[PDB]
RNA sequence: GUUUCUCUUCAGAUCGCAUAAAUCUUUCGCCUUUUACUAAAGAUUUCCGUGGAGAGGAACACCAAUUUUUUGAGCCUUGCCUUGGCAAGGCU
């Protein structure tokens, strides 16, 4: 079927590395066909390194270019 | 439906080794474990090449199949019968 | 797809969209232009040049710009009755 | 399309009839190649009939063994057929006849 | 093209969902003698039929809305590189 099988993500603590060399860290949970994820807990991680906090975003599916997991499965 | 040829030859590839280079220029080194028909792939275990000269290990990886544009399938598949 | 198909099995050359040049033994396509191209070289461009070599290539069909040909390809009726043998010839009488 | 139709009751019983019986299609026989009380003399018939038919089974059965054990292939011998032969001569002529009419030029002839 | 008839060739096959007789070598039995026998084995042939292949005759005849194909394009500055360009980086 049509949806991402990301199920099995869910819940744990992910990275994300997104276009246009932007990085965010997540605790995971939301998918949609198109894999646009809603993200808890989510810092933004500015080039100099000085870490901002934000609440729960929505991202774009195509805005993605890796998904990885910062404590496993 | 017509899935054709190469992607048959992709779920074929899981499981073992496959190299995987991504828009930017990243290049990864990894175990499969499953792939999907739009190829968004997982990967497991990965050795990776950043775009200026560095390494660095990962735990697991999944990656948007529209951000590909190379794998490496491993070599003795070239007798497989989708072939 | 016709056209195409009269390709298939041969040495192909392929260009991608980022400049980069693949050479490859071509046996796979698809409705997206997806490619497997097999026993594959990398190469790029006195201006320096170069040549790397990849294995069972992927093409993800968006990269694609052009493709062409340069190599040749990595590759009665029954026994009858009849008998010969020594013979005289024997001249008649008169 | 329904789950069942009148033929169907008595389709599936063919299927554990004897063995002319359970096919579609077949070849056809010899009439002197059928045996039509084969299948009685077979099966031990229960005991209360007379001694004189028992033992008249037991005997069927001994010629039926026999046969069957002492069967030999054929030895593929090359095909000649007789009356071929003669009818392809001007001595023999051919014509459709009642079968009782043959048989007593048979018995005229033999005579 | 379907039937038919004839010929040639190979048969491994329940060539047969059926089942005959003959010869020889032995073991037997009634037995003056011999056929005709008996009933088991083995080697053998004959006969009633069969299949496969080939030849020839005859008779009737559809979608531009993220996951590919209707585009995030395009433009600059640094280092090297003899030049060409490459490694990038930064922009709108």
């Amino acid at each position: 079927a049509h949806p991402p099988e990301l199920k099995k993500f869910m819940d744990k603590k992910l990275s994300l590395k997104l276009n246009g060399g932007r990085h965010v860290q997540g605790i995971l949970r939301g998918f949609d066909p198109f894999m646009n994820l809603v993200i808890d807990e989510c810092v933004e991680m500015a080039t100099s390194g000085q870490q901002n906090n934000i609440g729960m975003v929505v991202i774009r599916g195509n805005s993605i270019i890796m998904l990885e997991a910062l404590e496993r499965v | 439906m017509s899935i054709g040829v190469p992607i048959k030859v992709l779920h074929e590839a899981e499981g073992h080794i496959v190299t995987c280079e991504t828009n930017t220029g990243e290049v990864y080194r990894g175990k499969l474990i499953e792939a999907e028909d739009n190829m968004n792939c997982q990967m497991s275990n990965i050795t990776v090449t950043y775009r200026d000269g560095r390494v660095a290990q990962l735990e697991q990886v999944y990656i948007r199949g529209s951000k590909i544009r190379f794998l490496i399938l491993p070599d003795m598949l070239k007798n497989a019968p989708m072939l | 797809s016709s056209k195409m198909l009269q390709h298939i099995d041969y040495r192909m050359r392929c260009i991608l969209q980022d400049g980069r040049i693949f050479i490859g033994t071509f046996k796979a396509f698809d409705k997206h232009m997806n490619l497997i191209l097999c026993d594959c070289d990398e190469f790029r461009k006195a201006e320096r040049e170069e040549k790397r070599v990849l294995g069972l290539v992927l093409l993800r069909g968006e990269n694609l710009v052009s493709m062409t040909v340069e190599g040749p390809p990595p590759k009665g009726a029954a026994g009858g009755p009849g008998i010969g043998r020594a013979a005289g010839r024997g001249i008649p009488a008169g | 399309t329904p789950l069942y139709t009148d033929n169907t009751a008595n389709g599936i019983a063919l299927l554990w009839a004897p063995r002319p019986f359970n096919l579609r299609s077949g070849r056809t026989r010899r009439a002197l190649d059928i045996p039509l009380v084969k299948n009685w003399y077979r099966e031990h018939c229960p005991a209360g009939q007379p001694v004189k038919v028992r033992v008249s089974y037991q005997k069927l059965l001994k010629y039926y063994v026999l046969n069957a054990l002492k069967h030999r292939p054929p030895k593929a011998q090359k095909k000649r057929y007789l009356f071929r032969s003669f009818k392809a001569t001007k001595f023999f002529q051919s014509t459709k006849l009642d079968w009782v009419e043959v048989g007593l030029q048979v018995c005229r002839q033999g005579y």
